[PDB]
């Protein structure tokens, strides 16, 4: 069965083949599922030429595969050759999404009702998500997938890492290409040991963009969204400085003209006015001062919505780094295998 | 204003409005309100063809945008093998700063566009050029952890 001159040898279970997508880390189709009745999304990996790939794909199947909460994407089976030797490929197949914020927000400016709910949903996957320990690092509207009822589901763990407080502080976001506009402004600046609330400050980047339906900070490289943000949140107070360890940071941060804060009610006119506190919240310029997952859900902007004994956590966190870095390819090979044995 | 209609034309990716719109007499060098010339458009979505034609009729290699940006920036940026070969070829500017000095060269190490890098550096590219904040390509490839580009940056 060949899409594209690439095999594809999705067995019997999958057939009805559809290419929809690929490139660095995936060839992806559709596919029926003769089991469960319903079409599919199989994404087709071979990463084992590059310990790079190799460590994103272990940790991106340990995490997914350990993860299971309503607005997280699942892994629902994993197809692979039988013996170490033969793996060339992994099979991960997951729920077919018809769409995702990214596209929807190009299409039509957001109500004000479907605004609070899909803040809720992403939050309410945060919360679980930060509820095990794991950074997602890599939220954006694209990886805030929807399907045709306004579920959304956020998937794409291939920058996420494991909270470990002390020791190997992480750690790079190596894949280059892609937007850096909900980066917060401590990676932009190199920071070291970045928690929970980078995470925060991309789901308020994601929030604002809802509101106006345009990105908030929209920077060419890492000093242009500088810039943006600053433009915006005023020059950061010496004490928002003095927090900064990076010494040639914060000497950056000192070089620079005075900007005053932008009143938010100035960008956003006819946002609602808790909205807009929360947004406050969340885009804060100090990492220790940000909301936090829980207290924002508690936020009254989502009182409609919020109700912890319908906001699960995780029944089993990650507890330290994956210790992944200095592992050759060759190795990462043998725990992919083992991780991936639950299907067959 | 035919210069209006061959920037969008020219974002869109389409080759033959853009040979129509030209063979019309549209104005190669018109810009938005943000200084895009068409050079830039086609430069940053990637249509070869159209960075070739526009070359062709006398489009302003170098023009900068309000950022200072110039069609050589976008290419590198947006990973453009063939685009960033064609401006070359046509007189760009390898070392352009934009506003915060940042060269094409910065761009691509940070978007770890090696095959980028090899033709910047083989056409002149500053090595040891500092943007605004002090950073060189190699502080680039230590700060965002490529030991790829370390490796061909020594």
């Amino acid at each position: 069965e060949m899409v594209r001159g690439q095999v594809f040898d999705v067995g019997p279970r999958y057939t009805n083949l559809s290419y929809i997508g690929e490139g660095a880390y995936g060839m992806v189709c559709s596919a029926y599922d003769n089991l469960n009745k319903v079409r599919v999304a199989i994404k087709k990996i071979s990463p084992f030429e590059h310990q790079t790939y190799c460590q994103r794909t272990l940790r991106e199947i340990k995490i997914l595969l350990r993860f299971r909460h309503e607005n997280i994407i699942g892994i629902n089976d994993i197809i692979r050759a039988p013996t170490i030797e033969q793996m060339k490929d992994v099979y991960i197949v997951q729920d077919l999404m018809e769409t995702d914020l990214y596209k929807l927000l190009k299409t039509q400016h957001l109500s004000n009702d479907h605004i609070c709910y899909f803040l809720y949903q992403i939050l309410r996957g945060l919360k679980y998500i930060h509820s095990a320990n794991v950074l997602h690092r890599d939220l954006k509207p694209s990886n805030l997938l929807l399907n045709t009822t306004c579920d959304l589901k956020i998937c794409d763990f291939g920058l996420a890492r494991v909270a470990d407080p002390d020791h190997d502080h992480t750690g790079f976001l190596t894949e280059y290409v892609a937007t850096r506009w909900y980066r917060a402004p401590e990676i932009m600046l190199n920071s070291k040991g970045y928690t929970k609330s980078i995470d925060i400050w991309s789901v308020g980047c994601i929030l604002a963009e809802m509101l106006s339906n345009r990105p908030i900070f929209p920077g060419k490289h890492y000093l242009d969204q500088l810039n943006h943000i600053l433009g915006i949140l005023g020059s950061p107070s010496q004490e928002d400085l003095n927090c900064i360890i990076n010494l040639k940071a914060r000497n950056y941060l000192l070089s620079l003209p005075h900007k005053n804060k932008v009143p938010w009610n100035r960008l956003f006119p006819n946002a609602d006015s808790k909205a807009l506190d929360l947004l406050d919240k969340m885009l804060t310029f100090n990492p220790h001062k940000r909301i936090e997952v829980e207290q924002a859900l508690a936020h009254p902007y989502l009182e409609q919505y919020y109700d912890p004994s319908d906001e699960p956590i995780a029944e089993a966190p990650f507890k330290f780094d994956m210790e992944l870095d200095d592992l050759p390819k060759e190795k990462l090979k043998e725990l992919i295998f083992e991780e991936t044995a639950r299907f067959q | 204003d035919l210069g209006k209609k061959l920037l969008e034309a020219a974002r869109a990716g389409q080759d033959d409005e853009v040979r129509i719109l030209m063979a019309n007499g549209a104005d190669v060098n018109a810009h938005d309100d943000q200084g895009s010339t068409p050079l830039h458009l086609a430069a940053w979505i990637g249509h070869p063809e159209i960075v070739e034609v526009l070359l062709k009729h006398g489009a302003d290699v170098n023009a900068r945008d309000t950022d200072g940006w110039t069609p050589l920036h976008l290419a590198a940026d947006n990973g453009h093998l063939e685009i960033v070969e064609v401006l070359l070829k046509y007189g760009a500017d390898v070392n352009a700063q934009d506003a915060y000095g940042l060269t094409p060269l910065h761009l691509a190490a940070d978007r770890g566009h090696l095959e980028i890098v090899e033709v910047l550096l083989k056409h002149g590219a500053d090595v040891n050029a500092q943007d605004k904040f002090g950073k060189t390509a190699f502080d680039i490839s230590i700060d965002n952890g490529n030991e790829d580009l370390a490796e061909i940056l020594q």
